[PDB]
RNA sequence: CCUCUAAGCACAACCUGCGGGAACCCGUACCGCAAACCGACACAGGUGGGCGGGUGCAAGAGCACUCAGGCGCGCGGGAGA
RNA sequence: CGAAUGCCGGCAUGAGUAACGAUAAAGAGGGUGAGAAUCCCUCUCGCCGUAAGCCCAAGGGUUCCUACGCAAUGGUCGUCAGCGUAGGGUUAGGCGGGACCUAAGGUGAAGCCGAAAGGCGUAGCCGAAGGGCAGCCGGUUAAUAUUCCGGCCCUUCCCGCA
RNA sequence: GAGCCGGUAGCGGGCGUGGAUCCCUGGAUGUCCGAAUGGGGGAACCCGGCCGGCGGGAACGCCGGUCACCGCGCUUUUGCGCGGGGGGAACCUGGGGAACUGAAACAUCUCAGUACCCAGAGGAGAGGAAAGAGAAAUCGACUCCCUGAGUAGCGGCGAGCGAAAGGGGACCAGCCUAAACCGUCCGGCUUGUCCGGGCGGGGUCGUGGGGCCCUCGGACACCGAAUCCCCAGCCUAGCCGAAGCUGUUGGGAAGCAGCGCCAGAGAGGGUGAAAGCCCCGUAGGCGAAAGGUGGGGGGAUAGGUGAGGGUACCCGAGUACCCCGUGGUUCGUGGAGCCAUGGGGGAAUCUGGGCGGACCACCGCCUAAGGCUAAGUACUCCGGGUGACCGAUAGCGCACCAGU
């Protein structure tokens, strides 16, 4: 990690969990100001960019794999028809309703 | 995560032998199966293969 | 050491083969009348009746055990 | 390494060349040949640690045979 | 197959009978006087053995016509200088 | 950088002239197809025939059958293929190789000589449609067969007892 | 730390916070070939002894395991139990060891001790405490840089080839061994008094050793390794980890605009168009091991050497030395030495013996004819960084179902 490429190298060649590193982000008021450690991968979010900028949505599939995630909102319909989930670019994921009814969720980040 | 090392290790020599025996038998079963195409994916099939595998492993180690 | 035989070799022929008599299958490749017919013998009720055998550019070996005068069961 | 001499080494090197002298006795010299060759002594019979025979050559011979340093006669 | 040591039979060695048992490792498919083999191509090149059907011919795998079996050559029409 | 009969790669030339790979020929009828001189059945006819025969092997090695299908290969076509996809198809105690025998020849503990790699080389080993050796004819699928079926003839090795 | 059954996206079915996928290390398997080594052999295939289960042997009998090549010592016995080899891009040394081409020919010569082929050790080998150097009575491992010198000089003195002690620098360290004398003794001849070999004496650094007589004298001197846990370095992932929103042209904004913060980390990349404050597991920096490799550094292990005079002397080589015939060297046969040897002669053990380039006298120098010796220079398969390096006809020829 001292050159532009070792980034990819460690990032996805080493811990997929590093990809979780990718998971990293932030959220609403409460939680966020509250602090900034430990998360939920699958939590609620709003997209702060793209036409979909400022759009209300929920995180369903934490998809560190393809290096991003899927939220019910950020979705598009096909051409044949059927509607389906959009490839969501980590980059503008704002979490807020901090998924926590899950005791463990609470324990870890709120 | 099911059976387990030590315990099965308690399971004596010729036993080890016996049970494996069968072990082959049933997995082979599976085989005839996959062939048939009758049943479905036995994450089982795979696992059992492994189970037998480790069995062996420890077995060997203990020292025949 | 362990296992034995391979599996049932069902080919139009195969199917009928085993059906009126004998039975044909997936025989690893090693073993032979001895080792092979054994595997059979121990598994399938019946004793080491008779056998013939072949390979083929593919990987699998195909062998034939002519029946015991007893059971086989349609679907192998 | 089957040509040497057990007591020491003596096969090899050796570059001959001729000229047409006539020098320090009024006027210089002149250079010719450019060749390489063999050069050695001679071997014979004796024995070591239960048979063997030996070989070696002249010099060493007169020596180690007279005596012995790693085997005998 | 006979002759014999070492040798071991020599009521247990070889030969011989009959009865029960036992019998493996790699090979085939089609091409193959050949578009599937060598010639870089479905290139009138070559490439080892098997009688090579019959009628006529003085004899004969030579000749002309055929038997069994093979093929019509992989571009076709059309004038006719 | 025309510019080195330049290297690389496209791209035009003659040119829609030259060629279709042996002057052993074709023709008709119907069949199938989106479309057939160029596929299928069928009836006229021509060419082999000592071969354009079938066979053993050498070599190649799935090319074979069967249902599909044709973009390129097929020097035109092409619903045909030895083209494509997929399925399926070759079983032997006695066929053959070995599991035996050796010359050549090679290997080759020992032995012999080299600057080192080496040389040479006993005997033993390797090394053949040369030696050796126990059956054949009918049948039977899309395919295989002296191996599958069946009839008929055997072989070696083993336990036993005579 | 919460997703996963790899590059295949697909189906069909499944695993996991009663710390899954995966990062690491340390595990068992580890088919058949390839030094191949059990035997054969057109590798990747076909052949042999014991143990082996006992295996079906439904009223009938296996694989599996295993196992043994040969050169190597030697506890020899009947030989048991060790080491080898086969690699390796380039680096090292030694064995062997060339034409073109230059001389405007070409025989000397140069290309070179170059290319190559070989054997072999390594991780580095090379080499390496002096029969040296040089001569100011001076210097003291071996190597590697600069410098010395393109000097001193070699030479159809024609092309060309071409040093070294000294100065500067990096580094630094030293130790044995036969070496018969002594004794120990074994084994011998055949008892003596002979050589013999295992033990110590010494087991030489700059010359002594040993053996005799009296002075001795009575504890800090560890190498190349040995040793401890040490920071054992690394081995991959370690983890924290500062700080803007609203508006807005926008298909998109991180941009224009308004105001807000960071900050030993305004290195760069990823973010739908260029952000310090959005992603970045980055530079700020802290971080961190039960495994697998050190120097340092600490200790004892510590091996191990470590004083005086005497005395008639015995104590590192088989050959130096010389003559011929070659080598290295800057030396091309030369006034031509030193070392190294091919072939014949064949010495001396301290007033010994080479040495300072023919030789002779005197002086000065060293003590051969055995061995080990980390570090200071080389090298790149591999990992990292960095580049007034490249952009797919340029870079290694190959940026990804290419040495195919």
């Amino acid at each position: 990690s001292k050159q532009p490429d070792k980034q990819r190298k460690s990032q996805r060649r080493a811990p997929l969990h590093e990809r979780h590193k990718q998971v990293r982000a932030t959220l609403s008021a409460d939680l966020r100001e509250e602090y900034g450690v430990r998360v939920n991968a699958g939590d609620t979010v709003e997209v702060l960019r793209g036409d979909f900028a400022g759009e209300e949505g929920e995180v369903i599939n934490v998809d560190l794999d393809k290096a991003v995630i899927h939220v019910e909102d950020v979705t598009l319909e096909k051409t044949d028809g059927e509607e389906v989930p959009r490839p969501l670019d980590t980059s503008n994921v704002r979490v807020t309703d901090l998924d926590l009814e899950d005791e463990k969720r609470e324990a870890r980040l709120e | 995560t099911v059976l387990h090392v030590q315990e099965i290790r308690d399971m004596t020599p010729a036993e080890r032998e016996a049970e494996l025996d069968d072990l082959k038998t049933e997995l082979l079963n599976a085989r005839v199966q996959a062939a048939g195409g009758a049943p479905e994916n036995p994450g089982r099939i795979k696992e059992l293969r492994k189970a037998i595998a480790r069995i062996k492993t420890i077995q060997g180690e203990e020292g025949d | 050491s362990w296992d034995v035989i391979k599996h049932p070799h069902v080919t139009e022929k195969a199917m009928n083969d085993m059906d009126f008599n004998k039975l044909q299958f997936a025989v690893d490749d090693r073993a032979s009348k001895g080792e092979v017919a054994d595997a059979v013998e121990e598994q399938y009720d019946v004793t080491v009746e008779q056998v013939n055998t072949q390979n083929t550019m593919d990987g699998e070996k195909k062998a034939v055990v002519r029946l015991s005068e007893d059971d086989d069961q349609e679907v192998a | 390494m089957q040509k040497d001499l057990h007591p020491k080494a003596v096969p090899c090197k050796i570059i001959y060349q001729g000229q047409v002298v006539m020098e320090t006795m009024s006027t210089r010299p002149e250079i010719h040949v450019d060749v390489w060759s063999g050069v050695h002594p001679f071997w014979t019979g004796e024995e070591r640690f239960l048979d063997t025979e030996g070989r070696v050559d002249k010099f060493n011979k007169r020596f180690g045979d007279s005596y012995r340093r790693g085997s005998k006669k």
